[PDB]
């Protein structure tokens, strides 16, 4: 039976979080997780939470409560050991608290309410494991996307934003930086905070105008749509600011928004609208280089997209030079 | 002005 299997799974871990707990409890020595079999459990595990009725069976039995708790006692027990064995389990856990957490409303809540694990999920960011820190990003991708109000504010609380904006301008692997990005695009639309802790950070908009030209020789857009998103979220607070406007100048970025406007994703297309609203309201400046590199044109036949942001974006920002 | 998208992906 799936239902058993699961169980055997879920009490192997909860035995052992028992363990280490106890250990804590102590201000007699310190259980390991080798001795335990505990990283083939969570293995089985990960690998069952890639499939929908054996996720129902972990859902009915609080698998993700567990995987939770492991994952945060062993990030409390070890730090930021370079230890095979223990990234590896932090991994496989990670993986599935990502299966677990998609679409799931009531699981991304019930994650985010576990203060504890979510500090070491953030703490984990710093790892230099890029593989566990794709996973985490993964993780703190889904807990941000569609999120309720309390969730929003925990995931604030924890530093996460910084982290992740950090964690970005430091990451060696294009895959690591993609779900660091994934999860900033995210958490930049929350609350004008978030905004201001990326803009905050030390070369973070000088890098996030740089991804607008980033050369995918992996073939995909993925870093222009992330950087770009989150870019045009942040955007918003940068046009109240004339150093992060000049920032962007002395990176091109107007110029570069342009040509994004005869980009073929329509997510790019949309992000740049979306920045270009912001950065051509109530500033002459910049409005006089967007009339003067022809935006007028590129904008005007964009006002009848039928995606939304496209239309109203290219229209409020042509309104924006008209007026 | 919104997030980006969630997934399964490891």
């Amino acid at each position: 039976r799936r239902e058993i299997r699961v169980l055997h799974l879920l009490e192997q871990i909860r035995a052992y979080c028992e363990t280490c707990w106890e250990w804590q409890e102590a201000h007699n020595p310190m259980p390991a997780p080798v001795e335990h079999q505990i990283c083939p459990a969570v293995c089985v595990l990960m690998k069952l939470s890639f499939d929908e009725e054996h996720r129902h069976a972990m859902n009915e039995l609080g698998g993700l409560q567990a995987i939770a708790e492991l994952l945060q006692v062993d990030c409390e027990m070890y730090g930021l050991t370079n230890d095979h064995y223990s990234i590896t389990l932090r991994r496989y856990a990670g993986m599935a608290l990502t299966n677990l957490t998609f679409g799931d409303v009531a699981n991304k809540a019930t994650l985010c309410s576990m203060k504890g694990c979510m500090r070491a999920l953030v703490a984990q960011l710093k790892s230099e494991s890029e593989d566990l820190q794709q996973v985490i990003a993964s993780v703190l991708r889904n807990l941000s996307w569609r999120a309720d109000v309390n969730s929003k504010k925990t995931l604030r609380e924890v530093g996460s934003v910084k982290a992740l904006m950090e964690c970005a301008l430091e990451v060696k692997k294009e895959s690591t930086l993609k779900s660091v990005l994934s999860a900033l695009w995210n958490l930049s639309a929350h609350c004008t905070e978030n905004k201001a802790d990326i803009c905050a950070v030390d070369g973070a908009l000088a890098f996030l105008v740089g991804t607008l030209t980033y050369r995918s020789q992996t073939n995909t857009l993925a870093i222009i749509e992330s950087g770009g998103g989150i870019l045009r979220n942040v955007s918003s607070l940068i046009a109240t600011n004339e150093d992060h406007r000049q920032i962007l100048r002395e990176n091109n970025c107007l110029q570069t928004l342009l040509q994004h406007l005869k980009s073929h994703s329509l997510t790019i297309v949309s992000n740049a609208c979306g920045t270009l609203w912001n950065l051509s309201a109530r500033n002459p400046k910049d409005q006089e280089a967007l009339w003067d590199m022809g935006a007028v044109s590129m904008l005007k036949n964009l006002i009848h997209s039928k995606h939304k942001m496209i239309a109203m974006g290219s229209a409020a920002a042509l309104r924006n030079l008209m007026a | 002005s919104y997030e980006g998208y969630e997934g399964y992906y490891s």
